[PDB]
């Protein structure tokens, strides 16, 4: 399903806490548009044409209150 | 069982 | 000398046609001088401002993008264009840049690694592309105890979390380990806790797998696929080319096959694949995928010079052709040229006796002896001589005519015969009495009968004969071995043991049957066990290997027939019977599982003749195809060990150790491949291997004795006693202390007896305490089935680290030895420290203790399915059980899958008997007098069995053997079998006491009462010089019987003519009140018969309260 191993690392485990499945879609949904996120960053990462670094705070900070808001 | 001696 | 009957002399050669003589010049000279041509065989010799340059430019979002970014798997800006026809779709590979991973996509280097789908497919870290083993920073955590296909680094954002991660879930282990736990949540062993419903699933939840363990799943739903292994996945999931359940079951050939249409006539199929009609073909219609109908219309495209090349033969059809090939030939994959079948190995059952393969037909031949008849192919024995069966009952060795004309008795009065053969240069036979434990060997003539093999014999199995290098070759199921010795029974030695395999996979369990062939110095056996199979090895103890190891679950039976070469054996529980070559290559089943149960078979001329033992027959056949099945004969007793007597069945060859010994001191062996020879050293023995000879250099326990001549050495109680046992005759020295026991049993140094096993236990059973003595145990050794502790006690090898005290000093379940000690090889090993059967890993059942025998990961994939051919597979988890356990009337699955609907399970048509309820027995087992089915089913509406020539009529009409009539002992349940005694002569070699019962003679003149009226005592001569018939220590009845001297006047009444309890000699004999005291007649009562309530004395003292009843509780 999802792209990263990451994600899918959170997936099982936000199954492996039961939360209610209307969170738990939540949870996709704000975790597919950052695998959007994370993507580009990743191509901009190698290819080096990211040369301030603008994409890894925005994303850092998004997982994080990810993690908070979804009782994680 | 069936096959001893 | 003369000539051997049928045959001729090495010197020359033997005519085909009429087996006459002709020397071997008139043979290979392209004159054909014999009657045929037999002599001349063909074997002898012949806008622009919104982007730049840099970009590629893009409509909507105001934006772009790199040149290299488009046409490389997805459209960057949202361009309909960027993927299709915006570059080469294949004009070139994705370039260095972006390294190769798939023809769609390329990757940029590390996306290999970090486990995102990188190349849209996941296909990065495929193979062994990178990330073997993941390493984790800081707040970072690793699960060590992982695999790949679950996961090796977490945070520690999850550490001592609320849910485990791991694989093992170690990580809410850590340092943590907490205590509350409540009855809310199902406890595991190591401690960790989970919801009910996570208990008895499909995920490992606990980490300890203690949620899993134990359980009993119910069965899935109709519309869930079980596998194999237990696990229910939805039957959409068949087939679709991914392994649902870890095993494969699910993905498998057959069971996800769709055959293609028949269509046998008309309906022509074309090349596509699709079945259509025979008249559609150049219709003129393009009805086909690409004109697989239409070629014009089609003519033979062999015509034209070596088009296709057909090699041998063309044919060609509508639209096609087709080559072909002569008979002799077959065409090979390329399906255009031929080649030359090996008919020989191909098509065994064409020639009768042996084959040579041409180029096109073949040549059929006959071993010299035998003549072919004027039929082409069938050879026909030429001696004078007409072989005839020999076969063993459990009683009688038994003589049967090969067309079962004349049936009668060559011996009767065994014991158990489970096994013989026989010897044609001495015209002598042997056979193994299983009953007894011994080896004999008689005359065929019926005389000079006597046994050569009587000790450490614990079970043996089969036996063989070796007529070359005379050698003895014979099977022990307990040690699990195979021995070696020659004819007379000395100088036994250990050839084979453990595995023969590599991977020590098929190792000595329970062998059965054996067959020598010494042209190429190999030794065939079988083995029935968990891991059937077919072994060989040397007749000197190499070449290890193993022949036959698929679709075999009870080959009982093996023979060779020495005419082809072919290798023969049968299966009990498959019901076959099959040939393949010597090396296991190209069997053929005579009989397609069609036979109850064969024990052994053997082959003569063209017929196999087998022993049934369901059926209690003997039947014969055709050796190639079964055809002419006739039954021989049907007994009361099953029928062991087969053999064919005719010289023919031990061709003549000449010895490697001829007229020297090989020059070997002790055993001179044949080499693998027959031409050489090996010198070897028995048991007890140290081969010291010198610069141009071996040196057998004794070496014996200290509880064994060596012989004067270093021949043998024997044990130590074998040393003075009554038989004579080394050659040199040093076993009976003129200093030999006066024997006091029986044969066969340990002497204490004060006259007392004991058995052999009370020797070195640590349980001191002598007297004086001498059969522990530091002398005689400081070297002890024992059995290769035995583990000596330090503590010089012997126990099974299989009583080690068990928890359980089976030495003294726990030197078996010592925690050092536990942890380093190896197990046999074909065992597993614990963690425990138990070993245990190989077969007993991955069965559900917990046998080491620690679980560690089921790995629930490791015993759910494919690697431990069933032998489908063999076993059947429980339902609701992975164990597999040999398919005769199923329905038998017993809980094997530990689901009681194998004992569901046993109604649709058939009986083998005409080995079996059906009971009351739909179990099958065998035959044999009909009034028996055991209730085998469970329900008496069996048993009732019986007639009781006539009884056969050695066997003896109860008033109950049930027959025991002969032997044990007027044995002083019933055992009819009546008085049925000592009847009558005093007119009645008793089987040979027995001493008839006065009362008219019989005792074997040996026990006659003993000292011992042995008749119950001690006849066999009463009459004898003085045993000492000065008139005494006992030596001092024992006392002497008036009735001449000896009697250990602390018996006298104990309340037993020991001299059968009372000499023991005369009131004199009992008033005198020194007493203890708690073990004897004395009666108020002047008799030491023995201490055990006070309060008893009995009159010993007659007067009632022993049972008078006063001095029996407890003063201090005593
Ligand atoms: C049942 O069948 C068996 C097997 O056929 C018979 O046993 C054979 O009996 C014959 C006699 O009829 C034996 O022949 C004699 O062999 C001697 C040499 O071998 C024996 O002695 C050596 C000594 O170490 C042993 O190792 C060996 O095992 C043998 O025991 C010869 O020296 C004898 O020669 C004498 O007699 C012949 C004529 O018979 C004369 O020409 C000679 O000059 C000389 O006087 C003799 O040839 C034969 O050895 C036996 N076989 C075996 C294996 O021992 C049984 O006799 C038979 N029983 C019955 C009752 O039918
Ligand atoms: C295994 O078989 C042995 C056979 O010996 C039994 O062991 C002891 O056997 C002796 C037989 O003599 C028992 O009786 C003992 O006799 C000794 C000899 O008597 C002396 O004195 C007389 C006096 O006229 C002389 O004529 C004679 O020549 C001797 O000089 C006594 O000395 C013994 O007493 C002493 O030794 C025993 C242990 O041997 C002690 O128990 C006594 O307290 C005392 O110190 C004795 O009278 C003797 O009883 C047997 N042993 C035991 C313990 O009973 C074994 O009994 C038998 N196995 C078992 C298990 O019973
Ligand atoms: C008719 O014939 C029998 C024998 O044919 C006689 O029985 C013998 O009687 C004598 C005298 O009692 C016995 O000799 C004594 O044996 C004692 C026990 O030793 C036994 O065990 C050892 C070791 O295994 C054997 O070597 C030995 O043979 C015995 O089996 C010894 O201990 C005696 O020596 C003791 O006394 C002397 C002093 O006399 C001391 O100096 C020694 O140190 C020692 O303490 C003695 O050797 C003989 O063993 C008996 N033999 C049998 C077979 O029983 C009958 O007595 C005889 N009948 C009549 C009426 O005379
Ligand atoms: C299939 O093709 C093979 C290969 O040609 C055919 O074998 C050939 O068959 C012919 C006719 O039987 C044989 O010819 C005969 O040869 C002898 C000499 O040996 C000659 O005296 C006769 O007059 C005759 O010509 C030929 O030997 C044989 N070829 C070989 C090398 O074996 C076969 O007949 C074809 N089969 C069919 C059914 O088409
Ligand atoms: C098992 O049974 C077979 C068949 O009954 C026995 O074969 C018989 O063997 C004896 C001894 O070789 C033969 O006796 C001989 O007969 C000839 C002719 O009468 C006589 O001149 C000889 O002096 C001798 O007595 C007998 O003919 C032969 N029968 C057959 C059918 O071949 C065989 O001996 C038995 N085996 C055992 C171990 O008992
Ligand atoms: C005892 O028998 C076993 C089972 O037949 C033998 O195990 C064999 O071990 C080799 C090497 O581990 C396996 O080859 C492997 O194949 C995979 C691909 O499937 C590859 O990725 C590995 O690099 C490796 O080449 C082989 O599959 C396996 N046998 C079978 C038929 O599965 C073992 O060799 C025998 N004795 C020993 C030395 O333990
Ligand atoms: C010692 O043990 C080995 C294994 O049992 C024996 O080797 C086996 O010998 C047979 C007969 O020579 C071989 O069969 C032949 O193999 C060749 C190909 O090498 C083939 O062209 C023939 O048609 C035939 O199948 C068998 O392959 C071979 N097995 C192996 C792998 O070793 C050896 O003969 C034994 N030595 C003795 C004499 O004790
Ligand atoms: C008790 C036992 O047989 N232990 C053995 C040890 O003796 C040695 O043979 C070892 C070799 O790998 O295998 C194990
Ligand atoms: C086997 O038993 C059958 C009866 O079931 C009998 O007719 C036959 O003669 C027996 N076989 C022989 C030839 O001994
Ligand atoms: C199952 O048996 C078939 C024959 O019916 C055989 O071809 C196949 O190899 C066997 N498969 C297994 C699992 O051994
Ligand atoms: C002649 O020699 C052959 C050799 O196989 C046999 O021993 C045969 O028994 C002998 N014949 C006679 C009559 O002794
Ligand atoms: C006595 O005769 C019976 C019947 O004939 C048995 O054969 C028994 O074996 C005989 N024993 C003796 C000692 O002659
Ligand atoms: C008893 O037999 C012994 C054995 O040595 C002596 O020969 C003795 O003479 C026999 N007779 C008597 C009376 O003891
Ligand atoms: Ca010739
Ligand atoms: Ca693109
Ligand atoms: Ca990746
Ligand atoms: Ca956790
Ligand atoms: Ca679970
Ligand atoms: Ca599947
Ligand atoms: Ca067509
Ligand atoms: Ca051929
Ligand atoms: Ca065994
Ligand atoms: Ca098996
Ligand atoms: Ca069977
Ligand atoms: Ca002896
Ligand atoms: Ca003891
Ligand atoms: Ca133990
Ligand atoms: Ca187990
Ligand atoms: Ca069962
Ligand atoms: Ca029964
Ligand atoms: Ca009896
Ligand atoms: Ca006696
Ligand atoms: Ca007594
Ligand atoms: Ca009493």
């Amino acid at each position: 399903e999802f792209r990263m191993e990451k994600l899918n690392q959170l997936w099982e485990k936000a199954k492996r806490l039961h939360l209610s499945p209307v969170r738990l879609a939540e949870l996709h949904s704000d975790l597919k548009i950052q695998e959007r996120d994370e993507l580009n960053w990743k191509k901009l990462k190698v290819e080096g044409l990211d040369g301030d670094g603008e994409k890894e705070a925005k994303l850092v900070h998004n997982l994080n209150v990810i993690l908070a808001r979804y009782g994680l | 069982x069936x096959n001893x001696x | 000398p003369t000539r051997p009957p049928g045959m001729c002399h090495l010197d020359e050669f033997q005519c085909q046609g009429d087996g006459t003589c002709i020397p071997n010049t008139w043979e290979c000279d392209g004159h054909p001088d014999c009657i045929h041509g037999s002599d001349e065989h063909t074997g002898c010799v012949p806008a622009s401002h919104t982007c730049r340059s840099n970009e590629f430019q893009c409509l909507s979002p105001q934006r772009c993008i790199p040149s290299y970014w488009f046409c490389d798997g997805e459209a960057d800006c949202a361009d309909g264009s960027d993927e299709p026809d915006t570059c080469g779709h294949s004009v070139n590979t994705c370039r260095a840049s972006q390294f190769q991973c798939d023809n769609g996509r390329c990757i940029s280097g590390n996306w290999v690694c970090d486990g995102d789908n990188d190349c849209g497919d996941m296909s990065d870290e495929d193979q062994r592309h990178h990330c073997e083993l993941q390493n984790c920073s800081s707040t970072q955590f690793t699960c060590v105890n992982s695999r790949p296909p679950n996961r090796r680094c977490i945070p520690q954002y999850w550490v001592c979390d609320g849910d485990a991660d791991c694989s093992d879930a170690l990580d809410e282990l850590q340092n943590c380990t907490m205590r509350t736990c409540s009855a809310g949540e199902f406890s595991c062993a190591n401690g960790r806790c989970v919801r009910q419903s996570f208990r008895c699933d499909r995920r490992n939840d606990c980490g300890d797998y203690s949620d899993e363990r134990g359980c009993s799943y119910p069965p899935c739903h109709a519309n869930q696929f079980t596998c194999q292994n237990g696990r229910c996945i939805p039957r959409f999931f068949v087939c679709d080319e991914d392994n649902d359940c870890g095993d494969g079951s699910d993905e498998q050939e057959h069971l996800c096959h769709t055959p293609e249409p028949t269509c046998p006539l008309h309906q022509f199929r074309c090349d596509n694949g699709h079945c259509i009609e025979m008249g559609r073909v150049c219709n003129h219609v393009d009805d086909c995928s690409d004109n697989s109908d239409e070629k014009g219309c089609g003519i033979n495209e062999c015509l034209d010079s070596s088009i296709s090349r057909c090699d041998h033969n063309c044919t060609d059809t509508i639209t096609s052709f087709y080559c072909s090939c002569l008979p002799g030939y077959k065409l090979m994959s390329d399906k255009r040229s031929c080649v030359d079948i090996d008919e020989c190995k191909e098509s065994p059952q064409l020639c009768s006796q042996k084959c040579e393969n041409v180029v096109g037909s073949y040549i059929c031949k006959c071993a010299p002896g035998y003549i072919r008849e004027p039929d082409g192919k069938s050879c026909r024995q030429n001696s004078n001589i007409e072989p005839y069966l020999i076969f063993s009952n459990r009683y009688y060795i038994r003589n049967l005519t090969t067309d079962g004309s004349s049936y009668s008795l060559i011996l009767q009065g065994l014991g158990n015969v489970v096994a013989l053969d026989f010897d044609r240069v001495e015209k002598r036979l042997y056979w193994i009495d299983a009953e007894k434990q011994i080896i004999e060997r008689m005359f065929l003539n019926k005389t000079n009968r006597e046994t050569i093999i009587n000790h450490r014999l614990r079970r043996a199995e089969s036996l063989a004969v070796d007529w070359v290098s005379r050698k003895l070759y014979w099977l022990d199921a307990i040690l699990d071995c195979l021995f070696v010795s020659d004819l007379e029974g000395r100088h036994r030695k250990m050839i084979a043991q453990h595995c023969v395999d590599a991977n020590n996979t098929f190792c000595f369990e329970h062998p059965r049957g054996i067959v020598l062939h010494p042209q190429r110095g190999h030794v065939y056996w079988a083995d029935w066990g968990v891991h059937a199979y077919i072994g060989r090895i040397g007749m000197d103890g190499t070449n290890k290997s193993v022949i036959i190891s698929t679709k075999i679950e009870w080959p009982n039976a093996i023979t060779i027939d020495y005419t082809n070469d072919l290798l023969y054996w049968a299966d009990a529980h498959l019901g076959y019977i099959e040939f393949s070559d010597l090396e296991g290559h190209h069997r053929h089943t005579v009989y397609d599982g069609s036979l109850p149960h064969p024990f052994a078979l053997t082959i003569f001329e063209d017929t196999v003749f087998w022993t049934d033992w369901n059926t209690r027959t003997v039947e014969k056949g055709n050796k190639y195809d079964g055809s002419g099945r006739v039954v021989l004969v049907n007994t009361t007793h099953k029928p062991f060990d087969i053999h064919v007597y005719h010289p023919y069945r031990q061709p003549i060859m000449s010895n490697p150790c001829g007229t020297n010994n090989g020059g070997c001191s002790h055993l001179c062996l044949i080499k693998a491949g027959g031409r050489g020879f090996t010198c070897a050293c028995p048991d007890d023995f140290q081969t010291v291997q010198l610069r141009d000879r071996t040196l057998c250099m004794p070496m014996c326990s200290s509880t064994q004795f060596l012989c004067g001549n270093n021949e043998k050495c024997i044990p130590i109680w074998w040393k003075c006693d009554g038989q004579k046992d080394c050659s040199d005759g040093s076993d009976e020295p003129d200093l030999c202390p006066h024997r006091f026991c029986r044969l066969g049993q340990f002497q204490c140094r004060d006259g007392n007896c004991t058995s052999p096993q009370a020797l070195c236990n640590a349980r001191q059973d002598c007297a004086d305490g001498s059969d522990e003595d530091r002398v005689l145990c400081e070297h002890h050794r024992c059995e290769s089935n035995e583990w000596q502790c330090a503590n010089k006690r012997c126990i099974p090898q299989s009583w080690q680290c068990d928890s359980v005290n089976d030495c003294l000093d726990n030197s078996d379940e010592d925690t050092s030895h536990c942890a380093s000690r190896t197990c046999r090889p074909g065992q597993f090993k614990c963690n425990n420290g138990r070993c245990i059967p190989q077969s007993w890993k991955c069965d559900v059942d917990n046998d080491c203790g620690d679980y560690s025998d089921e790995p629930i990961d490791e015993c759910t994939t494919a690697a431990y399915n069933c032998d489908n051919h063999t076993e059947f597979s429980c339902k609701t988890n992975y164990r597999c059980i040999p398919q005769w356990a199923v329905c038998n009337g017993f809980d094997d699955c530990r689901d009681n899958s194998d004992e569901q609907g046993c109604e649709s399970v058939p009986c083998h048509p005409s080995g079996d008997f059906r009971c009351a309820n739909h179990h099958c027995i065998p035959l044999r087992w009909k009034c028996d007098g055991t209730d085998d089915c469970g329900d008496n089913s069996d048993e009732e509406n019986c007639v009781p069995r006539e009884c056969s020539e050695s066997e003896f009529r109860c008033a109950d009409q049930q027959c025991i053997p002969s032997r044990w009539v007027c044995d002083q002992e019933n055992d009819c349940g009546d008085n049925s079998d000592e009847r009558d005694c005093e007119m009645k002569t008793c089987h040979p070699e027995h001493f008839q006491c006065t009362s008219g019962h019989c005792v074997p003679k040996a026990l006659a003149c003993d000292g011992r009462a042995d008749c119950l009226d001690a006849s066999d005592e009463s009459a004898c001569p003085t045993r000492f010089p000065n008139g005494t018939y006992c030596p001092a220590a024992m006392f002497e009845c008036k009735n001449h019987v000896c009697i250990q001297s602390f018996w006298i006047c104990d309340g037993e009444n020991d001299c059968v003519d009372g000499s023991d309890e005369e009131i004199h000699l009992c008033f005198n004999i020194p007493c203890e009140s708690p073990q004897r005291f004395r009666c108020d007649n002047s008799r030491c009562v023995y201490g055990h018969q006070l309060c008893n309530g009995v009159d010993d004395c007659g007067d009632g003292s022993d049972e008078k309260e006063e001095h029996c009843r407890k003063p201090t509780h005593k």
